[PDB]
């Protein structure tokens, strides 16, 4: 628009997209929503069972590896009608890549 | 049965052959810039600050008063409403004292909850700003008519419900005050009640006059029992 | 008694929840195990404005001043 | 630019430069400010009670900064010390003496630096 | 070319013929 | 200048004569009732005229005769500029300034009103009755920078006038309520004669 | 500063002639700024590791 | 257009100048065929003035003879009236108070005739207080006739006869626009309404009513009897008719001028008679309008002829027929300036794009006059100048863009050397 303004560019804004989009397509089981965040990171929603599988499918392969987790946190969440969310975030260090994997939960 | 079907911002909705463009984008959820316009009052057209571009036209009308035909294209973000609305809300900031630091409105004034929203960015005057004197009305009404952005809502108050004709519009072009000719106090009852009427900070409280700001009070909800309809 | 800071117990007393509706207001209050109290949402009237009215020829609404 | 103690200006002759228009308490992250005014009996608004601690203040920068009217200013002398924990906070009437035993001092660091920001 | 002399034009014939008038009501 | 009233005379009086109450009969007859309702623009402008210039007793005065609030009419005459609330001279006299007149040589008829007069520009003199305004958009700038008064209006002005007018009425004169010079008629001088006739055969309403 | 206002604050020399620039200064000093939701995470390489926002 | 022609003959519209201004038999051109004219209905009238289409001299188009047949409801219960303008407020104008000077019997013979039209009630005409003694002969005009049983209340022949109610403002606004006359009609302040609620002809008085100009209805019945096949008579097939001019500015006899459409301003305004400044090799910078058309230099206007789409070929066309000029000895920028400051003293004061807008132009317009410091303020201004169009509601917020905005055009070296002087004399 201007200077003081980000300029994007529509190089990953492709990759993540075509990247991730076989990943609800050979895991049709667990993975239940993906979006795309509009500064080039990926989300995917995972029902709690498949909380280890998806890591595991991930943890190793030819065409995506992240192999280090940088982070898991966790989020509260009063108004959902199940109340906490669990994100983890892995790190393809091959690829220079992320993704986060957001499964929600609840206490008992 | 009798309805017009007008599409807002590419997307119908259906109102009464007879509503405005104000009420009808407020019906999807959308709140025009409002200066001139309380619901419990009439309608004036005297600051043209509700400005939609309506799709294929050149001009620009008010969403204050004007009725709703057969089903438009009410086009409300677009790159020439949001040059009117940016356009309008600087004229009337120049004329105006460089005040909050101490006018009592210093936390909900409409010059200041739409100038970081709507309007501009910085300022191009850059000398003038006429200053117009205060003067009474009572022992409950601080005025000071400096502030003033002349929208006319507290003159219609007393026209309306409030019964007693007391305010008026005196002047012409650029010269015009606000208040009563002569000396004369006003008061009766619901005097007290145009300080919440009074978009900025001319009218404003005489015992609670400087206290505290409205961010740092706890609002709590009561009824008050000095009368009958409580 | 040394300033005036109107200090307190009651440990609660700062905390607002916001939730999206009354379907899942009261579903808190019970999960926890607390008493409560229900408002109401109360919207306007929708209603009859007219510019243009104010002007008549044997009616009462006819305004001056402006 | 050194930050240290605090002080209150006041114009050529006497004014307390303070106008309490409640920002160096909005702005404070450490919530230590506590102003409660009143109209004076003149007619201009000023201050009755103002209240720093110098224990929960945590050396912004944030009060120096937020003020329109050019009043409170983190002064130049790191001098401090006392015994007891009742002292430490402040009241009003200590900081215009602990900011009119100097402006010697302030003036001539605010006139050096006000042409920065 | 006279300042005053109004009623020469006022009420001196327009005051016979009105005309009429009726003018309705309005009352209001 | 100011708009407002620091109590110079709340009860000057002033009352009309009944010469005048008969003629506020008229004027209500032309109004159809209910919506008559106002009247004001002739009912106090009859007021400047038996006074000259009207105090706040008179604008009092005439809410009583209507029945309107006082402040329909303390509005009202502090807009429209020919009402007067100061007091004023005998011969209120308008140097018509504009565009036109500025580029019609209104330069000399400007000051040297002054060298002829004695007074200060724009202001009243210090005596009695010549009291110097100026105003806008009155008719012909194909005329000369035209002088009014009170009751006509001098056209084709010139310092000589200025010499005439200011002198004449000093002595209580009627300095020529028209064109002093140049066309009486005010003509195209070369398209003025146009052969006066009959307007070529009237009757072409057949159709 | 980045120029456009909403996210800095102007010079003590602006905030004290023109009228824009207090409702700027003022209301940038009670509230704070608007930003958009949604979350984000970022990594830097802190002289020891990173140091990451989520 | 034709043949270039715009005459000026004898066989015109008004009666006469010089002839008799005073109360007369209605010689000849007045009441010549009174009775049957009015003795047809409307729909006579009504279309019978498209043979000329004649746009209205308001300072308009919208053709007048399409708001009195079209946008005119029939009735429901409430009565309907006239409101004929009589004033001038465009500066340096001259139109009106030469038509009421000489020819003041002409206008009640097309008041009671025009009126037929709609079906009006009563008629309110409306002076400007400050033409009182032409004025004061008006009502003397009516009591000449009218007095005479020829109109009113039944007067002649037919059961539709009427008056005219004639009123005085002081100081007013209500020139320049409808919609505030409506309103000062009343008692009101004269602060106008929005010109579209339901616009003029459905919310006036208390019952819808019409607005026409002086010689919107002068015209009205020498067009209706003398019609044609000559109301097509010069100009193009856009306008058609004979309109009064006037002029002003620099000449050897700024006199009135009557002629027809579409004449070279070269060729018209040296001509009656003197062109007594620089005809050629000065300036000869004109102006097209009263007050609504901005300068335009010694350009294509002096071959361009005054029709209405040819000023509209240049920047900016006008209806008020007035021609201003300022050949060598005016500044340019000086003159305008003052007409700038005029625009202050008489604006209403309600919408927030005016008030306050005139006044951020009048403060800096005089600092362009005197010569100042550094420029670039002249696209500043520009920019406020096309910021006030559709914001304001009447059309003084237009018109008070319009000398700005062509002032800013046409001229690059107005004030790049004034300002150039002062930051020379500063050095
Ligand atoms: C700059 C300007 C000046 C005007 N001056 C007058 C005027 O002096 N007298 C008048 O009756 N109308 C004047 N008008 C136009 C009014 O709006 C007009 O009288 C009204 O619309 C009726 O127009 P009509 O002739 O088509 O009936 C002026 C308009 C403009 C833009
Ligand atoms: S008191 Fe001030 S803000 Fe309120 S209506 Fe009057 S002018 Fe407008
Ligand atoms: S009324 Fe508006 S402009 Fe005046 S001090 Fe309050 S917020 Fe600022
Ligand atoms: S120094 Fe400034 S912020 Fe602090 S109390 Fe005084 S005016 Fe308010
Ligand atoms: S230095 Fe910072 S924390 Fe301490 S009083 Fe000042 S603003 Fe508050
Ligand atoms: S242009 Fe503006 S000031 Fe003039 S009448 Fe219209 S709204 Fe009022
Ligand atoms: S915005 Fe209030 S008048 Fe249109
Ligand atoms: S404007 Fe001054 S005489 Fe026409």
């Amino acid at each position: 628009t201007r200077p003081t303004v980000r300029p994007r560019n529509d190089v990953a804004h492709k990759q993540l997209s075509a990247f991730g989009e076989y990943v609800a397509e050979i895991l049709p089981k667990y993975v239940q929503q993906v979006q795309v965040s509009c500064f080039n990171e990926l989300e995917i929603c995972i029902h709690p069972d498949g909380v280890i599988p998806v890591l595991t499918f991930l943890r190793d392969h030819s065409n995506a590896q992240f192999k280090s987790l940088a982070d898991l946190t966790a989020v509260d969440i009063p108004t959902r009608q199940n109340r906490f969310e669990i994100v983890y975030n892995l790190l393809s260090l091959r690829f220079n890549s992320r993704i986060r994997v957001k499964t929600y939960t609840d206490e008992l | 049965s009798n309805l017009i079907e007008v599409f807002v911002d590419g997307q119908s909705v259906m109102v009464e052959p007879g509503t405005t463009v104000l009420q009808a984008c407020e019906k999807v959820g959308m709140q025009i810039p409002r200066f001139c316009y309380h619901e419990r009052l009439s309608v004036a057209g005297n600051c043209r600050m509700c400005l939609v571009e309506i799709e294929k036209a050149p001009k620009v009308v008010a969403a204050c008063a004007m009725p709703v035909m057969k089903g438009w294209n009410i086009l409300t973000n677009s790159e020439k409403t949001k040059k009117a609305r940016e356009g309008v809300m600087e004229f009337l900031l120049a004329n105006h004292p460089l005040d909050c630091p101490i006018c009592d409105q210093g936390g909900e004034c409409d010059l200041q909850d739409q100038s970081m929203m709507f309007g501009s960015d910085r300022s191009r005057f850059l000398e003038g700003k006429r200053a117009v004197e205060d003067k009474n009305i009572g022992p409950l009404v601080k005025t000071i008519m400096t502030r003033c952005i002349q929208c006319t809502r507290c003159i219609r108050f007393a026209s309306e419900i409030a019964g007693v004709d007391d305010l008026g519009t005196t002047g012409r072009g650029n010269d015009m005050q606000v208040g009563t000719y002569i000396e004369k106090m006003f008061m009766s009852e619901l005097s007290g009640n145009i300080i919440d009427i009074c978009p900025v900070g001319a009218l404003t409280s005489k015992p609670y006059a400087f206290t505290a700001r409205p961010w740092e009070t706890r609002k709590t909800e009561s009824i008050d029992v000095m009368d009958a309809v409580g | 008694p040394l300033m005036g800071w109107a200090s307190t117990a009651d440990p609660l007393s700062n905390l607002v929840l916001t939730f999206s509706t009354k379907e899942d207001a009261v579903a808190f209050a019970e999960k926890n195990g607390w008493s409560y109290d229900v408002e109401e949402r109360k919207v306007p009237k929708p209603k009859s404005k007219s510019y243009g009215a104010n002007f008549s020829w044997n009616k009462r609404t006819r305004v001056s001043t402006k | 630019r050194f930050r240290g103690e605090h002080a209150l200006r006041r114009y050529p002759s006497g004014e307390e430069r303070c106008i309490a228009c409640k920002l160096c308490e909005a702005v404070c992250p450490a919530q230590a400010i506590t102003i409660e005014a009143e109209p004076r009996a003149d007619g201009s608004r000023r201050t009755t009670r103002y209240d720093i601690d110098m224990t929960k203040c945590i050396y912004c920068g944030f009060c120096q900064e937020a003020c329109p009217v050019d009043a409170i200013v983190e002064g130049p002398n790191f001098e401090f010390s006392t015994e007891t924990h009742e002292e430490l906070l402040y009241n009003k009437e200590k900081l215009l003496n602990n900011g009119d035993k100097w402006e010697a001092e302030i003036a001539a660091n605010i006139q050096a630096d006000y042409l920065y920001r | 070319y006279s300042t005053y002399t109004f009623l020469d034009l006022n009420l001196d014939l327009s005051k016979f013929r009105m005309p009429q008038p009726s003018s309705g009501r309005e009352s209001p | 200048v100011h708009r407002d009233t620091p109590e110079n005379n709340p009860e000057t009086p002033f009352d009309f004569t009944p010469e005048n109450y008969k003629r506020i009969e008229a004027i209500v007859k032309n109004y159809p009732e209910g919506h008559k309702a106002a009247a004001v623009l002739p009912v106090l402008d009859l007021a400047q005229r038996q006074n000259g210039w009207l105090p706040i007793s008179a604008m009092n005065k005439v809410a009583e005769i209507l029945q309107v609030p006082p402040m329909r009419v303390y509005e009202v005459a502090t807009f429209y500029t020919m009402y007067n609330r100061k007091p004023v001279g005998k011969y209120h006299i308008q140097v018509c300034t504009t565009t036109p007149c500025m580029l019609r040589n209104s330069d000399s008829i400007l000051e040297a009103i002054q060298k002829k007069l004695g007074i200060k520009v724009g202001e009243t003199t210090p005596d009695k009755l010549f009291t110097l305004i100026e105003v806008e958009c009155l008719g012909a700038c194909v005329n000369a920078p035209m002088v009014q008064i009170n009751d006509n209006y001098y056209e084709d002005l010139t310092p000589k006038d200025i010499e005439e007018i200011i002198d004449e009425l000093k002595a209580g004169k009627i300095p020529k309520p028209g064109p002093r010079s140049g066309r009486f008629s005010c003509e195209p001088a070369g398209g003025l004669t146009s052969l006066t006739e009959p307007p070529k055969g009237p009757g072409f309403g057949v159709q | 500063k980045v120029d456009d206002a909403k996210v800095s604050p102007p010079k003590r020399a602006e905030m004290k002639t023109s009228m824009e620039s207090l409702i700027h200064h003022f209301k940038l000093y009670t509230e704070g700024y608007q930003v958009p939701p949604g979350a984000t995470y970022t990594a830097i390489e802190a002289p020891k590791g990173e140091f990451g926002v989520y | 257009f034709g043949s270039l022609k715009d005459e000026d003959r004898i066989f015109t519209n008004l009666y006469g100048r010089h002839d008799w201004r005073l109360k007369g038999a209605q010689s000849r051109g007045d009441w010549y065929k009174t009775k049957e004219i009015l003795l047809k209905g409307p729909d006579w009238i009504l279309g019978e003035v498209k043979t000329s289409g004649l746009r209205g001299r308001g300072g308009a188009g919208f053709p007048t003879g399409l708001k009195w047949s079209f946008m005119n409801k029939p009735s429901d219960g409430r009565p309907k009236y006239l409101v004929v303008n009589a004033d001038e407020g465009e500066p340096g104008t001259c139109k009106d108070r030469e038509i009421i000077r000489h020819d003041p019997h002409k206008l009640v013979e097309g008041c009671l005739v025009g009126g037929r039209a709609m079906g009006a009630r009563a008629a309110y005409i409306y002076i400007r207080g400050e033409f009182y003694n032409e004025a004061s002969n008006l009502q003397v005009a009516i009591r000449e006739a009218y007095e005479a049983g020829l109109i009113g209340k039944n007067a002649c022949g037919s059961g539709y006869d009427f008056d005219v109610f004639v009123v005085r403002g002081a100081g007013a606004y209500i020139c320049g626009e409808e919609t505030a006359l409506i309103e000062s009609i009343e008692g009101k302040q004269g602060k106008p309404r929005l010109k579209p609620p339901f616009p003029a002809d459905v919310g006036v008085f208390g019952c819808p009513t019409t607005v026409a100009n002086v010689e919107t209805v002068a015209v009205s019945p020498t067009i209706c009897r003398r019609g044609g096949a000559w109301f097509a008579s010069f100009g193009r097939e856009r306008n058609s008719g004979t309109k009064l001019f006037n002029i002003s500015g620099h000449v050897n006899n700024p006199c009135t001028v009557e002629e027809e459409m579409s004449v070279p301003l070269k060729e018209l305004i040296e001509k009656h008679a003197g062109g007594v400044t620089g005809g050629w090799d000065n300036l000869l910078a004109v102006i097209p309008g009263g007050s609504s058309t901005p300068l335009i230099p010694k350009s294509v206007c002096e071959t361009v002829l005054m029709d209405f789409d040819a000023l509209i070929q240049a920047q900016t066309g006008l209806g008020t027929a007035a021609v201003i000029v300022m050949d060598r000895s005016t500044d340019i920028v000086k003159a305008i300036a003052r007409l700038i400051e005029f625009y202050k003293h008489e604006s209403c004061g309600q919408c927030t794009p005016c008030r306050e807008g005139v006044d951020w132009m009048n403060k800096v317009m005089a600092r362009f006059v005197r010569g100042d410091a550094r420029p670039a303020e002249i696209d500043s201004l520009w920019e406020i100048s096309k910021q006030i169009e559709g914001h304001t509601i009447c059309a003084l917020g237009d018109g008070a863009a319009w000398p700005v905005q062509g002032l800013i055009r046409h001229f690059r070296p107005e004030l790049e050397e004034r300002m150039q002087q002062f930051a020379q004399q500063h050095q």
